[PDB]
């Protein structure tokens, strides 16, 4: 039994889209400046739910109007995923993230909307409301843009006692901080956000090395890449992006090893075949 | 809405009593139009040339079947406007008359 | 389905016009 | 079996009428079997549901969601003829080929409406040297949606919006405005 | 079936005339059956309220479908020649049906132990759709429509004017 | 002098870009004779004009001034055989200038 | 019954290619700078029409020859399309604009070509012959442009009383034209080209008050998007880009109201099922 | 010297580019008879050329001067034998006149 | 349309009563080309070589089954021009005589 | 498709000029 729920934040509450629902996820991460993606596929809406949630989606009220001065701006959405069986649940959190375009795909007798969101659309911030660091280490501007943007932080990287001059003074809204920290040091060393931990690493590290996961069931068969393995697995709610892996294979008896996540594809469909993760991954050092 | 210039079985634009000229319309000019479109043999019209009845290829002539002259007859009375089809056909051949008789359903 | 990458080669316009 | 003993308002007789001209088409076509597929869709996928609210406030939105919910396609009939004349055929054949051609088919006590013909299929056999066996399909193009409608008169009519693009300058004997006033002038 | 009092007895069923050169094709095949099948579309269109508009209406080709007995090596060779036949359009007269534009699709031959003499054969012709069926055509060598070439990128030789010349004077 | 294509409909409203202007006639049957809205670049110019061969449908000045134009009808206006017998046509300044000129001293 | 005719403009004439021939015509119109765009797959093309067409059609006589002027140097072609019944036509226009790129998608037996004609293609023009205005206001800017591309033009804004110091003294060529009014003011402004008109009107206002069009057909659902309605609809020979719909639906009842036009997706297919536009719409203020 | 590409029907119309022109020649049955129809560069040059072997068809100086070139016709033009027998020939401003100069003394 | 000069039964070019060569055209033309091609041994074209009747592996030979020599004479019938088929090709077998019999339909 | 898109993306990229 799959169970996958869409957990919405509106003024009257959390309505969880259930898993009975015909529900399909597709997300899209990894470990660059760009934000992670989420397209849902939702059918069977009544009536009241479609007016309930698409009519709070829109793009206006910042535009054309004013509205805003914080979040109830767009809608921010969560995605809990996992299994369940003798009672026990397996309930984790694969995103978080502010939806940003609605659509139908299937017309009638089945009205199932087509919603897409990407994690940290509050782009339009409060344009930078704290000064970033005159002259300062790549550590404290990395704190600098975490506490601008609210998130907690992991930085983790042998370049942080590294002084700039003048570090981002050139930044419009909050999202350009990350893209920011990005382009400084881009060899390696590749600032994310995943859900709302604001990761800054080498990537050839993990951000925790004491949560490696033993990889030993795979579907297909992990195989070679350019940098890594690349596999796909079940759905596991212990796998996050960026994180150490421990693939031990059969089919393939080279790959096994110890590697680092780059980037992460779910595919979540609760009545669908599909329901697997496929992670790309890279030797850890 | 057919309107042809009144001809009688001469088949020459013939006058009223008053020397003028009757533009029959609708159902009288789809039947006057009708009878023209049988009598003309095939390769007389210039700028058509396969328009018209086979009158010497399909009939009078030593042939097989006569399903040719049905099919020409019946392409020429639908080369008519406002004829939409026929409704019945007939072919019967006598000793040496080729009867012909057609129910057109024209719209009007 | 380029339609979803199209959609996604879009979110590059913050609030900044800047025009 | 005297089959001229017809029921008076369940008459097993097909009438094949035309709503252009509503007259009998396709007469002497003996009819052998007719078939009337009427099917629709409904929802696939579970509909949702928001309980916990009461009696009969449930029961209206869970109405407007079943309207909501289904699909009806169109009616489709397959009739089985033996036509005994070849005027029949070649009327058949010249329907079918005309692009514009609704009629009203009317079984023994259906009366299908705004039906259009799809396939037909004319078999030449040893076992029937005369007649030809025919198979022909109909869909329904409109269902018979009743047009309310401002009728009987030219006036009291809908404006219909006719958005024209470019206007050609003209032709005949016209010289500009004094060809204008020449043909007007002529009161005619 | 009947239109046609021929009130000849002698007269023949099926007829496969080549449209150019109007003559006889396979005179000597020995048809069993014939199916005239027609084909066209619908366009469905579900809309909002429970209802479908139909669309308008495209006549597919129309098939036809021969069953016949070839009695010699000749007619077989025949109807292998009709279908590799690709520059002449056939016209079939079946049973007072006529149907022009006519080309050869498929043919099956059959070779079994219940007939050794003759060759059973499925021929399947379908109909070549053309914009207007009723072409308008002139009967005198002046006055034809203008064709078109567009562009012709004119090509090379080497003559001289004076080869032009002698040939001019010649 | 333009032709504008007309349709056998009782009532009806045609849009166009001509002269420089964007007009807007609707046509519609009256009791016994036909009546036109017309209207310019949006806002409206008239009401219910009564339609006849030959007078010009902006009869006062300022709404056919300056050089803006006109429509005339070449017959009684009669949607039933409007498209084929009777055709409105759209002069320019000019040319309604020139009609004009040739209307005011019959 | 469906009528679709591409006539096109060579120096024999008007060839117009009807709707018996297959044909399948897909355009694409928007409130925007770019060139609105269709692509045209027509069959059942005889020797002698594929040589009168594809042999005009052509990118040279401009690059590696001089053969060029005014119009002439490529065809253009227009597109009337509409429905048919009880001898009434409803033939509209839906497109204007010049081939671009030729090529062929289905080999024989049925030789089909696929054009792709682009608004406004003949960019190709004399280089900007009258020099813009050195200071002016957005209005006059935008008769200059409307002028310098021989279209008439709708300029119908609020911005229009600002002046501009060089107002596109950086234009290269009369298509640049639309590009720059365009990239001044724009966070509602976009101008744009309709067929032979040049729009330049606030993306919240109708071009036409009074031409509003009621819809209340629609195929499929008329649904939310993340800015307005979107919507599909069979062909109605009254529906323009920036025109005014009055949305009444049944399935969704909170859709309901006036919204002007954004986009539009004509999908045309005489031999085919495919006979639809879709409309997304934004509020109109 | 260019042979301009023919095909065996009584009227027609074949557009080149030759000698840096934009060359369209009309060719068509008029009684006994062809006439030709010739356009470069778009405007018409001449109309209704009778057309004959050798003799150029465009007749007049005004038309192939300076240096655009004539066409020529090795036999009496005849349709019935385009392609097959009987071709035109396209010389530019030095052939043709090298070939006046070689007519003129004939 | 196919043309030939003229020749006799001794294949040779047979002249006429003023000493000049006779060029027939289309249907004399294309039925002695039909003659001349069924005379000509496989092999004998240096620039065909596979072209030819099958006169000593077909024919002139204990062949099980003649429908070898029926296809090589078909070969050599439809080589010629404006051919496009044969009606009836008998292939019967006298005492010690392989007659052959052919009904082109050529285009003429 | 895709490729229409493509086709669309170069002719975007053509102008009068070449510098």
């Amino acid at each position: 039994k799959r169970i996958l729920r869409v957990t919405f934040n509106m003024p009257y509450g959390p309505e969880v889209i259930r898993e009975d629902l015909d529900v399909r996820v597709r997300i899209m991460k990894a470990a660059l400046r760009i934000q992670n993606r989420a397209t849902m596929e939702i059918f069977g809406l009544t009536t009241q739910l479609r007016e309930s949630l698409l009519s709070q989606f829109t793009a206006w009220k910042h535009r054309q109007r004013q509205v805003g001065r914080e979040d109830e701006l767009m809608i921010k959405v969560s995605v809990e995923a996992g299994y369940s069986d003798q009672g026990r649940e397996q309930v984790s959190r694969v995103f978080v993230g502010e939806v940003a375009i609605v659509d139908i795909i299937s017309p009638p007798p089945d009205i199932g909307i087509r919603i897409q969101c990407y994690t940290r659309q509050i782009d339009r911030t409060k344009t930078i409301r704290n000064m970033p660091p005159a002259n300062t280490t790549f550590v404290k501007f990395v704190e600098w843009g975490a506490n601008e943007m609210g998130l907690n932080f992991i930085c983790d990287t042998s370049y942080n006692d590294q002084v700039l001059k003048n570090p981002g003074r050139s930044i419009t809204v909050a999202s350009a901080i990350l893209a920011s920290i990005q382009d400084m040091y881009m060899p390696d060393v590749a600032a994310f956000v995943d859900d709302d931990i604001l990761i800054v690493k080498d990537r050839d590290k993990v951000i925790r090395p004491d949560e490696v996961t033993n990889v030993n069931s795979f579907v297909g068969i992990p195989s070679w890449s350019e940098w890594g393995v690349e596999f796909q697995c079940l759905f596991e709610p212990s796998i996050r992006v960026a994180g150490g892996v421990a693939v031990e294979s059969l089919m393939n008896p080279s790959v096994n090893g110890n590697y680092v996540i780059t980037a992460l594809e779910y595919d979540l469909a609760s009545r669908d075949r599909p329901f697997y993760i496929k992670v790309m991954g890279s030797p850890a050092a | 809405s057919t309107s042809t210039i009144r001809t009688g079985t001469n088949n020459d634009i013939l006058l009223d009593d008053n020397g003028n000229m009757v533009i029959l319309r609708d159902v009288e000019a789809c039947a006057q139009d009708v009878r023209a479109a049988m009598l003309m043999r095939t390769g007389e019209n210039i700028f058509d040339v396969n328009s018209g009845v086979g009158y010497f290829e399909y009939i009078f002539s030593p042939q097989k079947s006569y399903d040719d002259a049905r099919k020409s007859i019946a392409d020429a009375i639908l080369s008519s406007p406002d004829v939409t089809g026929i409704e019945q056909l007939d072919i019967d051949i006598t000793g040496e008359v080729f009867g012909v008789d057609a129910k057109v359903i024209t719209i009007h | 389905q380029l339609t979803t990458a199209i959609q996604d080669a879009q979110n590059d316009s913050a609030t900044k016009i800047l025009y | 079996m005297n089959s001229f003993l017809k029921s008076i308002l369940n008459t097993p007789t097909l009438t094949i009428r035309d709503d252009v001209t509503k007259l009998p088409v396709w007469k002497s076509l003996q009819v052998k079997k007719v078939e009337i597929y009427s099917p629709a869709s409904v929802v696939s996928k579970p509909l949702a549901t928001k309980d916990q609210t009461e009696a009969q406030v449930y029961t209206e939105a869970l109405d407007i969601d079943v309207k909501n919910g289904k699909i009806i396609q169109p009616v489709r009939l397959r009739i089985n003829a033996i036509c005994p004349d070849l005027s029949t055929v070649e009327s058949i054949m010249n329907a079918f080929n005309d692009n514009t051609s609704t009629f009203a088919i009317t079984s023994k006590s259906i009366l299908a409406d705004k039906m259009a013909i799809m396939t037909l299929d004319v078999d030449q056999s040893p076992d029937m040297l005369n007649a030809a066996e025919i198979n022909m399909e109909f869909e329904q193009v409109e269902p018979p949606v009743l047009n309310e409608f401002d009728p009987a008169f030219p006036q009291d009519s809908p404006t219909y919006g006719v958005q024209i693009q470019s206007l050609s300058d003209a032709n005949l004997l016209d010289l500009g405005a004094i060809g204008d006033s020449i043909s007007s002038a002529a009161k005619s | 079936m009947l239109g046609i009092f021929t009130s000849l007895l002698s007269s023949r069923s099926f007829s496969i005339v080549d449209q150019n050169t109007n003559q006889l094709v396979a005179a000597d095949l020995r048809i069993s059956r014939v199916n005239t099948r027609f084909s066209s579309v619908g366009q469905r269109h579900m809309l909002e309220d429970g209802k479908t508009k139909m669309d308008s209406r495209t006549i597919h080709p129309m098939e036809i479908i021969v069953e016949v007995f070839c009695p010699s090596i000749d007619v077989v060779d025949q109807i292998n020649q009709l279908l590799l036949d690709r520059d002449t359009l056939y016209k079939v007269i079946t049973r007072g049906m006529v149907f022009e534009r006519m080309m050869c699709t498929s043919e099956a031959l059959n070779q079994t132990p219940d007939m050794i003499s003759a060759t059973p054969a499925r021929l399947t012709f379908s109909q070549v759709l053309v914009q207007n069926p009723k072409p308008i055509m002139f009967r005198n060598a002046g006055d034809s429509s203008m064709i078109d070439r567009g562009l012709a990128l004119a090509e090379d030789v080497v003559g001289s004017a004076g080869d032009l010349f002698d040939y001019a004077v010649n | 002098m333009k032709k504008i294509p007309l349709t056998a409909v009782p009532n009806q409203a045609i849009s166009f870009n001509a002269g420089s202007s964007y007009w807007k006639i609707r046509l519609y049957q009256n009791m016994d004779m036909m009546n036109a809205d017309i209207s310019r670049d949006g806002v409206i110019v008239c009401h219910g004009v009564r339609c006849f061969g030959g007078i010009p449908l902006l009869q006062y000045s300022r709404q056919y001034r300056p050089d803006y134009g006109n429509f005339v009808f070449d017959r009684d206006a009669d949607w039933t055989l409007f498209g084929d017998g009777i055709n409105l046509f759209y002069l320019d300044g000019a040319e309604f200038a020139e009609y004009q000129a040739l209307a005011t001293r019959k």
